[PDB]
DNA sequence: AGACACTACGAGTACATA
DNA sequence: TTTTTTTATGTACTCGTAGTGTCT
């Protein structure tokens, strides 16, 4: 029963092993969980719309809230979870969602009311609402407006612009903030201590620095570093270099070579060095980000050069965000910034 | 009980006297109903202006407490096709009431999602059965309605809620709830609403939940800004000043510390800087052209993701290069 | 309240072809046809609210007299008008025996003919061809292109045009005289301006203004009915300086609750129907408006996008 | 806790089949005096009012008023799952949710347990219509259903006219016209075939064919149906059962 | 041949020793293993390394696999036919074998495999770049809901079209192309095992210099030129280039020689003939641009405009479906530039 | 009790889309 | 001078096994 769950969690990757089960495990998204904890004692949970960067804990927050609300018994009877792996057209929204909303709430047991608040409404959550078409979204308007007495709607998305304006107005907007080093160092250190991850002083803070506001990627990198340090068995501590090696970060010397080729060099030398660099597998997004950090941070370039480098890096990132060829985009970016 | 509904649903107007903001249309509709000549209505307006509440209170005032039986209310949640029209709407219009004597009311809420064939079939239902029933079409976009259907109804445009009416509703809510609100906090709340009562009610409930107290204290600007995650005018103007005057590295550091100290979003800062720079009396419009173009491009790129630092540096560089033409 | 009164569009709906203030040529044509008889198959096309359905109704009534009930078959878009209906009911009505005067014929009125399916329209050809001596067909549509060419080849084509200022003014004066309403010249001018050749919309706005304020004045008409949407958009696009267009977009459109989708669609339609500027600059403006619409449809619809669209249009106009 | 046990399990089937087509969702109110149900058509043209007293229930126990909102296309499927010589048992807990049907055979040992999820219908249905009508007639259900099904093929509107000892059903369409005229007689040899009519003032009003065809579907309940007509009032088509009745309030079409 | 000499375990790998050690570290504890995404240049050997890692997570029976068929029904009666590579320990799906129906196959098949279930069954998604954004969104929550029964090993050549949620939901493993020296050492063992005659060893190095890190292309070209020299490679054996590369080179020669609409017509004809023979348009554009930059007749001003137009039209092609509509536009823009 | 006209609801197949 | 271009819901048609009231 519970022991099987404990063992399955212990044999699970750290992303799912340390998933927040209660509203207190949320480390940084405090403004939302404060309201969620206050409404736990009341019974006026409004329709909610979670939006923010990926890996901020929206799904974990709503799961912990539904748990703390309904208990592990009513967790499976008063919840309608619809993900992006299911059909969510107009037909589905009109039939299934509306039939579940029109239905009455299931009767709680005697053990439920003694430990959990058991609100008189159920919860219908729609994860990854970006893939929902606007007509199927507008179909949900009156469905969530008239049956609010018996069901509550929780939308979850990454881009709040993909959801129509009426739905965004009907739901309370909860913006999840990026999890940088400051507001996630406590959670990362807790995960490291619970797994006996022996690292150096500036490793964890560096990991989140590579994560760029993503605790899931940081936990995955920490798990990979711990596995790589346990395989060696040397008993030493994990270093920031070993972490940034497996995180896809280009070494500093290779980036300085690119800066030298951009500063001094013609089209042919730059093209040859780019062709050689693309042989070693590096993500073009990470290279663009590192070049942006170096160029904007270095206090040795003119402001007129800085405006142009910022606009060029922005254009290159916008082009790379569409599935383009990394080699062509990187070569074009380096050539354009070399003419400056 | 009504104490379980959210504040958006709990405070839904039940009478025409509780619908604030709309005065020129509310008085005209009241006169239409009192004098008897109620034509086919077309309530066009943005979300959260009070069209559905207005028509519900109107039907309540017309038919009484039995509104839910003497009125045929169809919406996008219900299947609205051409066959649905042909059967249901025509059978409702051709027949009479089962509870009393009088004209009928068909409320086609959110009728901007109806098929073109459905509207083509309904435009002759509205013109044929016009002595025993009426039609009310609610819309947010007037381009999704055919011109033939658009010409058969009297159009009423629901303007966004002004300051006086939204403050009156806020005072009503603060009377109904054991809650106090600061004047500057109220002004900041009105600023982040754009005439949307739903947003105001939602964030008011959320900041009441944020209070953490038995509500013996007041709600200040800090509570509102920390609960809605919206940037403050102080940090907004500080970032704008550091971008316009200070150095590139210093501007980058200022933007980073501002967006990381309160967890602010880059899109909110972009919109705030756009709103602030709209009052700037500037030179030759080339700077404004470049600024608007680059800011809209960066906003459209943010709407799809990417690197937040790269986009922030892009915003800084765009504003700087746009203002470099003003010299 | 217990009951309502009939609207002025339905109450004062013309019942004789002389009361129609539409296109004089086609009106006198239909009047002479009803006087002499031998009504041929016809297709009346035009724009909504100019007197197309009323015209054919008056023609059928005057041509059939008391036999209108059993000699006229009305089919609107609200009724099923598929292949099965054309096969069974229309054919049974055309084959039906009926003793009529030696100058009249059975009339099949088909309202909204532009919505009939291709199969029904194809089946109607021989249906109207084999019984063209005892059954006549009158189609009323808004787009004559939606009706197949074989059907148009067997009938006359009557294209109704917009109603000039004089005709709508005369009809409104007749209605005011028949209703004893207090009015003024500027109020009627504003009504006709907001009507845009739409007689039904004009009468509806007049009745609404009367029942809402009593006096038909330009102030009342403007406060109850907003100015036409395309004209403000045209004035915004035709602005010479960027700040003027931005202020127009902010105050007239954005501060009044007009959605961004409606704004961009109206801008596209105005630039398409524009004639002040050349073809190439119009195509470039349409290109920019479509580039903006592609972002508006993706959910990025805000004031900044419309401001950038106006800035790009001005940059194009900036030589 | 609602606990009802029917004498025959097929009576509930025949009762629900009456609303199966003309009504989508229902809200059964169960009290100490019996089960009441009021429902409105999707097009809101007819109102169904069923009342079954405790005389029909072989056993009945209602601790407190219970409200059971449910769907009919599922209740009919649950009822068809029974048997002709079985008994039906309706069970509902203290809080109305997931009503339980129990089919028990009386000849052999068999237990069929079915469940039905309730639905939260916000619209209350407690309205009662008690007003004098202009004419009250009573005729065999089969004779009325025959005329209805025969005149529904001619057109979509059927006009009822009540005059001095004359009942006329007219139907005028595109393929022709028709009118069935009957006179109120008293049949001594069989009372269930007589036609009674008490009129105060002549009546003349039309109905639609679809709703009139859906109404006569309840003719399998009783052998005689009553029709109450009045000047612009919901016509009362009543089938009286040995423990209550089923009444359709039909709304005429304005002329 | 490429297939006759291929490593089957982690100890049989012969390049990227740090990557082999990282794979051994990741396979030391196989049950607490997150999802993996192998990214890098095409032809590096990531598909062999994933199978070698599976050979460490499971028994040697992972290579004994079978091909089955599964049918799917879309919203209409069009039947989607998809073949599946299955093994008693893992299964491989390639959603790049159909059109916009990747989401249906992904969701249904993965839900069936996850509901039926060392303790988990591995899933290898081949060519994850062809996965539409809707299919990736559908897989986003399937990756997290079933993490104790289904582990994904997605093989791709560039994480550019992969969405950020999927990137975060799995570990990222880069596979850098092997150095020319390692390629030469591998070709040496191959030619000593296949009994080839080399007059001078340096030719092998040149093969690497003609493959750009690609081992799959290197071995295939070595074997193709070994059949022309009759199993005896000389000091000046010609380099065997694919036909499409020669067509692209002739196209660039035509471009730099003549810039007109009459030549644009035959350029469109060549593009049509290339696209009709199962050649992707992105690779065509990449090779065309890279070989146009190699033209010594042009200057830096021409090459910069060429690379800018190629990036623009690459974005266009990634946002469009009619590939020739963008290829002809890029060719016309290059003609206008020169 | 049974045979077969009448019939209505369900899978298939296309056809547009300002 | 000549024939196909995904998915997505609304619309329309037909054959179609099927469920039930009626007739030798
Ligand atoms: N605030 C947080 N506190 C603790 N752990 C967190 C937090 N946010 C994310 N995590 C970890 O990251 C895992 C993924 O959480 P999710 O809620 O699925 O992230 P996400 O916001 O849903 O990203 P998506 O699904 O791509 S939008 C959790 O199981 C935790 O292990
Ligand atoms: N004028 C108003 N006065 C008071 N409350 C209002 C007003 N307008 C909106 N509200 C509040 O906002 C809620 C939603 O109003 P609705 O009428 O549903 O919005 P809407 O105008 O119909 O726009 P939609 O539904 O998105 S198209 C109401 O229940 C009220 O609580
Ligand atoms: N020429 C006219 N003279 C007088 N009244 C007119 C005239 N044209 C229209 N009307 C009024 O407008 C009402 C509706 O006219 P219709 O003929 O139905 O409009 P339409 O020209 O057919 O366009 P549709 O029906 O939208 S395609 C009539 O009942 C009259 O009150
Ligand atoms: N470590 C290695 N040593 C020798 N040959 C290798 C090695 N890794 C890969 N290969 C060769 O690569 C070929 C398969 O390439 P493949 O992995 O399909 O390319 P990709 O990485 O693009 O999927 C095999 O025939 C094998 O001979
Ligand atoms: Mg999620
Ligand atoms: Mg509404
Ligand atoms: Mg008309």
């Amino acid at each position: 029963s519970k022991l099987a769950a404990e063992q399955s969690l212990a044999q699970q990757p750290w992303v799912e092993k340390y998933r927040p089960k209660n509203l207190d495990e949320v480390t940084a998204q405090d403004h939302a969980v404060t309201v969620l904890k206050k409404t736990l004692k009341s019974a006026n949970l409004p329709h909610m719309l979670f939006y923010g960067p990926p890996g901020t804990g929206k799904t974990s927050t709503i799961l912990a809230l539904t748990k703390e609300l309904y208990g592990p018994d009513l967790m499976k009877s008063r919840i309608l979870e619809l993900n992006a792996s299911d059909e969510r057209g107009i037909s589905i929204v009109r039939e299934k969602v509306k039939n579940f909303a029109r239905l009455t709430v299931s009767k709680p047991s005697k053990h439920d009311l003694e430990n959990y608040p058991c609100p008189p409404y159920k919860i219908i959550i729609l994860d990854e609402a970006d893939s929902m078409t606007a007509d199927a979204q507008s179909a949900l308007r009156r469905t969530m407006e008239t049956y609010s007495g018996v069901t509550r709607f929780c939308l979850i998305c990454n881009y709040v612009t993909r959801i129509i304006d009426p739905l965004a107005s009907r739901c309370s907007k909860f913006r999840f903030k990026a999890l940088d080093a400051s507001n996630a160092i406590d959670r990362l250190r807790f995960i490291s201590e619970q797994e006996n991850v022996k690292c150096d002083d500036g490793v964890l803070e560096r990991i989140l620095d590579i994560s760029a506001g993503d605790l899931r990627r940081g936990i995955t990198l920490l798990q990979s570093a711990s596995k790589g340090a346990q395989y060696l068995g040397d008993g030493k501590n994990i270093t920031s270099t070993q972490v940034e090696e497996l995180a896809g970060v280009v070494p500093h010397d290779i980036l300085i070579e690119i800066v030298e080729k951009v500063k001094s060099g013609d089209f042919d030398e730059i093209k040859k060095y780019v062709n050689t660099f693309m042989k070693s597998g590096w993500s073009a997004a990470s290279v663009v980000n590192q070049l942006h950090e170096y160029y904007i941070t270095n206090d040795n370039f003119d402001t007129n050069f800085k405006n142009q480098i910022s606009w060029l890096l922005f254009t290159t990132d916008s082009r790379l965000n569409n599935g383009t060829n990394e080699h062509i985009q990187l070569l074009n970016l380096l050539v354009k910034i070399s003419q400056l | 009980s009504k104490e379980n509904l959210p504040w958006v649903e709990k405070y839904r107007p039940e009478t025409l006297d509780e619908v604030y903001g709309q005065n020129e249309v509310i008085t005209t509709v009241r006169k239409f109903v009192d004098e008897g000549k109620l034509p086919h209505l077309l309530f066009y307006g943005p979300p959260g202006t009070g069209k559905t509440s207005t028509i519900v209170a109107l039907a309540r005032e017309i038919y009484g407490k039995n509104y839910s039986n003497m009125v045929l209310e169809l919406n996008a949640s219900d299947d609205r096709g051409i066959d649905v029209v042909r059967n249901q709407i025509k059978d409702f219009a051709s027949t009479r009431q089962i509870f009393s004597k009088g004209f009928k009311l068909i409320i086609l809420d959110e009728a901007d999602a109806m098929t073109n064939a459905a509207q083509n079939a309904l435009r002759r239902v509205i013109e044929r059965y016009t002595k025993n029933t009426r039609f009310c079409v609610l819309a947010n976009y007037a381009h999704k309605l055919t011109p033939a259907l658009l010409s058969r109804c009297t159009r009423f445009r629901f303007q966004p809620l002004p300051q006086e009416a939204i403050e009156r509703r806020i005072a009503n809510v603060l009377v109904h709830e054991k809650l106090k609100l600061s004047p500057n906090a109220e002004k900041a709340l009105i600023e982040l609403s754009n005439g949307d009562m739903r947003r105001v009610l939602n964030v008011l409930q959320s900041c009441k939940a944020t209070l953490d107290n038995p509500d013996e204290d007041e709600i200040s600007d800090d509570v509102i800004y920390e609960c809605c995650g919206a940037p403050r005018p102080s940090d907004l103007k500080a970032v704008l000043k550091s971008i316009l005057e200070d150095d590139w590295g210093t501007a980058h550091y200022t933007l980073n510390k501002v967006r990381s100290a309160k967890g602010l979003a880059l899109i909110d800062l972009i919109e705030g800087i756009v709103k602030i720079l709209e009052d700037y009396e500037l030179q030759n419009e080339e700077t404004r052209v470049h600024l608007l173009t680059k800011l809209a491009d960066i906003e459209y790129s943010i709407s799809k993701g990417g690197n937040d630092q790269i986009q922030g540096s892009a915003v800084i560089g765009a504003i700087k290069a746009s203002f470099e033409n003003e010299t | 309240t217990l009951s309502l009164q009939l609207p002025w569009v339905e109450k004062y709906r013309p019942q004789v072809l002389s009361d129609i203030v539409g296109n004089k040529e086609t009106i006198d044509r239909l009047q002479q046809i009803a006087k002499d008889g031998n009504m041929p198959h016809m297709i009346i096309s035009g724009m909504p609210g100019i007197g197309k359905t009323t015209s054919v109704h008056c023609l059928a009534h005057e041509l059939l007299g008391r036999s209108y009930a059993d000699g006229v078959l009305e089919l609107n878009a609200s009724d099923d008008r598929g292949i099965d209906v054309v096969r069974n009911q229309i054919k049974h009505f055309a084959q039906k025996k009926l003793h009529l005067p030696p100058g009249k014929h059975k009339i099949v009125i088909l309202d909204e003919a532009d919505s009939m399916t291709a199969g029904a329209q194809q089946a109607l050809r021989r249906t109207m061809e084999l019984y063209s001596n005892s059954t006549r067909f009158a189609f009323a549509c808004n787009q004559s292109n939606k009706i197949i060419e074989p059907l148009q080849s067997r009938c006359a084509i009557l294209r109704y045009s917009k109603l000039s200022d004089e005709d709508v003014l005369k009809r409104l004066l007749q209605i005011i005289k028949l209703e004893d309403v207090k009015y003024t010249n500027d109020g009627l001018e504003a009504i006709i301006f907001t009507a845009e050749g739409d007689m039904r919309q004009a009468i509806n706005n007049l009745q609404s203004t009367v029942a809402g304020h009593g006096l038909v004045n330009a102030d009342n008409v403007f406060k109850i009915v907003d100015s036409p949407h395309p004209l403000i958009v045209k004035k915004m696009l035709l602005a010479s300086n960027l700040e003027d267009s931005i202020q127009i977009l902010r105050t007239d459109l954005w501060k009044k609750g007009y959605s961004s989708i409606d704004i961009v669609t109206t801008s596209f339609r105005v630039t398409k129907n524009l004639a002040q500027v050349k073809e190439s600059v119009r195509l470039e403006m349409i290109k920019e408006i479509g580039l903006t619409h592609m972002r508006i449809l993706e959910g990025v619809g805000t004031y900044l996008q419309l401001a950038s669209m106006l800035a790009k249009i001005h940059k194009l106009n900036n030589k | 806790m609602l606990e009802a046990k029917f004498e025959e399990a097929s009576l509930f089937k025949r009762i629900i089949d009456g609303f199966k087509d003309c009504v989508q969702l229902v809200n059964f109110q169960c009290k100490e005096d019996g089960i009441i149900a009021q429902a409105v058509d999707d097009s809101r043209v007819l109102l169904v009012s069923l009342e079954i007293g405790v005389e029909a229930f072989q056993e009945y126990r209602c601790d407190h008023p219970v409200t059971l909102g449910m769907d009919l296309t599922s209740l009919s499927k649950i009822l068809r799952c029974g048997n002709n010589t079985d008994t039906l048992t309706l069970i509902a807990d203290n809080t109305p949710d997931s009503i339980i049907l129990l089919f028990e055979d009386t000849k052999k040992d068999r237990i069929a347990e079915y469940s039905l999820k309730l639905m939260d219908i916000d619209a209350d249905f407690l309205k009662i219509e008690e007003l004098q009508y202009d004419s009250t007639l009573s005729l065999p259900s089969s004779e009325f259903s025959k005329i209805v099904r025969d005149l529904s093929q001619l057109s979509d509107s059927i006009n009822i006219m009540i005059t001095k000892e004359t009942i006329k059903f007219v139907a005028d369409g595109d393929i022709g016209s028709g009118s069935v005229i009957i006179k109120p007689f008293v049949d001594m040899e069989h009372p269930e075939t007589s036609i009674k009519l008490e009129m105060d003032q002549p009546v003349d009003l039309t109905f639609g064919a679809k709703y009139l065809l859906d109404i006569i579907k309840g003719s399998s309940l009783s052998d005689r149906v009553g029709i109450r007509l009045s000047s612009e009032a919901p016509a009362l088509f009543q089938f009286d059962l040995k423990s209550g009745f089923l009444q359709f309030f039909l709304a005429p079409k304005f002329n | 041949w490429v297939d006759k000499y291929r490593p089957k375990s982690l100890n049989a790998l012969s390049h990227n020793e740090e990557l082999t050690n990282f794979l051994k570290s990741l396979s030391d504890q196989p049950r607490d293993l997150p999802h993996l995404l192998l990214y890098g240049p095409n032809g590096t050997g990531k598909k062999t390394r994933c199978m070698a890692l599976l050979e460490s997570i499971f028994g040697p029976g992972v290579y004994r696999l079978k091909i089955d068929v599964r049918q799917f029904v879309t919203a209409s009666n069009r039947k989607l036919e998809l073949n599946v590579v299955s093994s008693p320990y893992h299964l491989e799906i390639t959603p790049s074998d159909m059109g916009n129906n990747d989401r249906i196959v992904i969701q249904e098949l993965l839900k069936e495999v996850a509901q039926m279930e060392h303790r988990y069954k591995c899933v290898i998604i081949n060519e994850a770049n062809s996965l539409t954004k809707d299919a990736q969104a559908a897989l986003r929550r399937t990756m997290e809901k079933y993490s104790k029964n289904i582990r994904l090993i997605m093989v791709c050549d560039s994480m550019s079209p992969i969405i950020a949620p999927i990137k975060s939901r799995c570990l990222l493993i880069r596979c850098p192309a092997p150095s020319d020296s390692e390629i030469s050492t591998i070709l040496s063992d191959v030619v000593t095992n296949e009994r080839i005659q080399l007059e001078t060893k340096d030719i092998l190095k040149r093969i690497a210099q003609a493959s750009n890190g690609n081992l799959r292309v290197s071995l295939l070209m070595l074997e193709s030129m070994a059949l022309n020299n009759e199993l005896a490679l000389k000091s000046s054996s010609p380099i065997i280039k694919p036909d499409w590369i020669i067509v692209i080179h002739k196209l660039t020669r035509k471009i730099v020689k003549e810039r007109s609409v009459n030549s644009l017509i035959e350029c469109r004809a060549v593009l049509y003939d290339l696209l009709a023979h199962c050649i992707p348009a992105n690779i065509i554009l990449k090779e065309l641009t890279f070989s146009l930059l190699d033209v010594e007749t042009l200057n830096t001003t021409n090459k910069s405009s060429i690379i800018e137009y190629s990036s623009v039209f690459d974005e266009r092609l990634s946002l469009g479906n009619k590939a020739i509509f963008h290829l002809e536009g890029f060719i016309a823009k290059v003609m206008c530039c020169l």
